[PDB]
């Protein structure tokens, strides 16, 4: 059995330096060459390079040839690729794969790891309701949070039927903004209680917003 | 490089019936010695790192089902599924693991074919809570719409808004096969407090006219 696990995600500002750090087990991870692809957030993957524990990390892309360095330290079995510095296009998702020789196809994967690079502090979201043939729509928009992600739930999460949760979409002011909704009924609208549970854990911060019109 | 053109941008096709993926290469991934072409198609779904789904261009994995039949030789390689069923909603990659560097495809997204929806629209006014931050921001919603592509326009007063307002969609509703929408549309207090009337276009294939929804500030 073979397996590859990543670093945890990662946010910091446009400049410094970071690591991923791909560590390989099971039988026979000697043999594997390991390659790095990256999938930027709208975009898809894209091939940057791979390398050999013992060394011949001679392939490179010449879109990513001066940009970054790769590595491997055979002892831990792990394998690195680094950044001497960062811009706003290197926020991406990385993945670490595995092929069998020089030519092979990636058959193992590994988790990913989220990357963001914003020169942005991080605060936490500010909730706000969302009110109104019988088919009323309900919402919370949560405004202005940093870094991802969040966790929105809907009434404790009993309820689930007819609920959407958007992506986040990077605002000008350069932080995150998304928007939960649920259609009920109108014969519902007063009678029964709806409170949106939105979680930001970098943030540390727990919020219940009670949704009603008026 | 080696590049490589997957042929679909987007591909919708209903339950059930086969799709038609391609790749073409300015070189040849053939060597002609063993007669094993050195292509690869991946499968990724939403939020999950991609799984390889062939190697050789014919050859599947060990959780890959019959169904998943690959094809082609030299320069024309054919990706066919024999009956599409619904928890293979993916965008499936193409690389080359002959000559280094490698290099991916553009992605195919596949929708399911459904009967066309039309959208249930719904306009939210900015909260008070929001008012006192010192900025608002007014809420379009686009409910239960296929096909994906629709466009929507914003009026304060009936002068056209651009730039402004920002849009966000749902993936493709696993029960229903639909999807949603929502344009947030950013504006300062001061201004908003300006004018009266705020209004959502709305246009889509679903519908012969456009629907408008709209409100009056108070």
């Amino acid at each position: 059995e073979v397996q590859l696990v990543q670093s945890g995600t990662e946010v910091k500002k446009p400049g410094e330096s970071l690591k991923i750090s791909c560590k390989g087990s099971g039988y026979g991870f000697i043999t594997y060459w390991i390659g790095w692809v990256r999938q930027m957030p709208g975009k898809g993957l894209e091939w940057m390079g791979i390398i050999y524990p013992g060394d011949s990390e001679t392939r490179y892309s010449p879109s990513f040839q001066g940009q970054v360095t790769i590595s491997a330290d055979k002892s831990i079995n792990t394998a690195y690729l680094q950044w001497s510095s960062l811009k706003a296009s290197d926020t991406a998702i990385y993945y670490c794969a595995g092929g069998s020789g020089i030519s092979t196809p990636m058959d193992v994967w590994g988790q990913g790891t989220t990357v963001t690079v914003s020169s942005a502090s991080t605060k936490g979201p500010s909730v706000f309701p969302l009110a109104p043939g019988g088919t009323a729509a309900l919402g919370c928009l949560v405004k202005d949070y940093f870094p991802e992600p969040v966790t929105v739930s809907w009434n404790s999460g009993a309820l689930t039927s007819g609920v959407h949760t958007f992506p986040a979409v990077l605002q000008s002011s350069g932080l995150y903004s998304l928007s939960s909704v649920v259609t009920v009924p109108s014969s519902s609208l007063g009678t029964q209680t709806y409170i949106c549970n939105v979680n930001h854990k970098p943030s540390n911060t727990k919020v219940d917003k009670k949704v009603e019109p008026k | 490089d080696i590049v490589m053109t997957q042929s679909p941008d987007s591909l919708a096709v209903s339950l059930g019936e086969r799709a038609t993926i391609n790749c073409k290469s300015s070189q040849s991934v053939l060597y002609s010695s063993i007669n094993k072409n050195y292509l690869a198609w991946y499968q990724q779904k939403p939020g999950q790192p991609p799984k390889l789904l062939i190697y050789w261009a014919s050859t599947r994995e060990s959780g890959v089902p019959d169904r998943f039949s690959g094809s082609g030789s030299g320069t024309d390689f054919t990706l066919t599924i024999s009956s599409l069923q619904a928890e293979d909603v993916a965008v499936y990659y193409c690389q080359q693991y002959y000559s280094t560097p490698y290099t991916f495809g553009q992605g195919t997204k596949v929708e399911i074919k459904r009967t066309v929806a039309a959208p249930s629209v719904f306009i939210f006014p900015p909260s008070d809570e929001q008012l006192k931050s010192g900025t608002a921001s007014v809420v379009c919603l686009l409910n239960n719409f296929y096909p994906r592509e629709a466009k929507v326009q914003w009026k304060v007063d009936n002068a056209l808004q651009s730039g402004n307002s920002q849009e966000s969609v749902t993936e493709q509703d696993s029960k229903d096969s639909t999807y949603s929408l929502s344009s947030t549309l950013t504006l300062s207090k001061a201004d908003y407090e300006k004018h009266k009337v705020y209004a959502c276009e709305v246009t889509h294939q679903g519908l012969s006219s456009p629907v408008t929804k709209s409100f009056n500030r108070g």
